[PDB]
């Protein structure tokens, strides 16, 4: 397992590794846990242009 | 092809060592026919070592459907004279008779072509050992930490 | 007139010119440094 | 030609045997000629593995057709030779004779110069292996970066 940064986006999760039984070949994962919340939805807003009819 | 049943076969058989056929006078009984399917149904099986022996695409009848000879043998088209004559060769002592050279030759030729695609699909190579290391001249297995070959 | 034009122009033709002898002077560099089977252009099954 | 139909090829077999020509004083036999027009396409088939084997021109029949004699056998002038002795090679056990040595020395010589242009395609050597370099004197596949032979 080794530490895997997202560039751009301020993010890191893991990069893990694992090797099949008898034969050359493995599994390679890359995970990263993150949850989006909106603390104030009084303050976000939208903007709807040609909202007619 | 003209020869799509066993009792074709038989008949075919028959034809080649000179027993009975079209043109004939005196045609052998439905016992010996359905022995000779027996006898054919026998010697195939015994090619066939379940599924470990000579490859050749013959169906196996069922007691369920009364009558063996009526089914599809299942055979190539390049089965078909091997198969035929390799039985007349087998069933030539149920009428005191002896197979003749060209039948007993063509039988051999036969049978060796019926197994040559097989056996050339069959050389196959195993694989390394399991202590054999994979070299460093393959890069992306030394990276990976795949030192050594699998075997199996 | 334009100076990126000029030197953009020179440039390329030091790099076409000097193209050979620098593939080979890396392909040197890699033989030594890196793996003798420079073999990556032959798709082995 | 002027062989050039199965019925011809099998005409021609039935002379070489004896068993029907103008040299003696039979016709040939309507159910004899569908026996050996059976044998032929076996012999055919048998010697062309599906396409693995001898490359003649041989035209095979379908069901659709309804006589199987007729058809243009559709061999090149160089094999009706050896196809109809071969042809009475095999026929022959069916009247109790024997092929004589000239009959059958003209079939394995016919087979083996039917086999000669094949033989010659199929010796092509293979590609160089994988893990042979280039040399330094192929200078431009150096220089392309091909240091080693793609094989396969």
């Amino acid at each position: 397992t080794t530490s895997f940064s997202i560039p751009d986006v301020g993010l890191n999760g893991i990069f893990a590794t694992q090797g099949d039984i008898s034969t050359l070949s493995g599994l390679c994962r890359i995970a990263l846990w993150y949850g989006v919340n909106a603390t104030r939805p009084e303050a976000i807003g939208v903007g709807l242009p040609g909202q007619t009819a | 092809m003209q020869i799509k049943t066993k009792g074709d076969l038989v008949r075919a058989a028959l034809r080649k060592l000179g027993v009975a056929s079209d043109a004939t006078l005196t045609d052998v009984e439905p016992q010996s026919m359905q022995d000779a399917v027996d006898d054919l149904e026998a010697m195939m099986a015994e090619w066939y070592q379940d599924g470990k022996g000579i490859i050749t695409g013959y169906v196996f009848s069922d007691d369920e459907n009364p009558p063996a000879e009526g089914d599809d043998h299942g055979l190539r088209s390049s089965a078909v004279s091997a198969v035929f004559h390799n039985l007349a060769c087998r069933i030539a002592p149920d009428y005191a008779l002896e197979a003749t050279a060209k039948i007993i030759a063509t039988a051999k030729y036969g049978k060796e072509l019926l197994y040559k695609q097989t056996a050339i699909s069959r050389a196959k190579r195993a694989p390394y050992p399991s202590r054999m290391p994979t070299g460093s001249g393959n890069s992306f297995a030394n990276l990976n930490e795949w030192h050594y070959f699998p075997g199996e | 007139e334009n100076r990126l034009e000029s030197i953009l122009s020179r440039f390329d033709a030091d790099w076409t010119a000097s193209d050979e002898a620098r593939r080979e002077a890396k392909n040197d560099l890699f033989f030594s440094r890196v793996s003798q089977w420079d073999d990556w252009l032959s798709q082995y099954t």
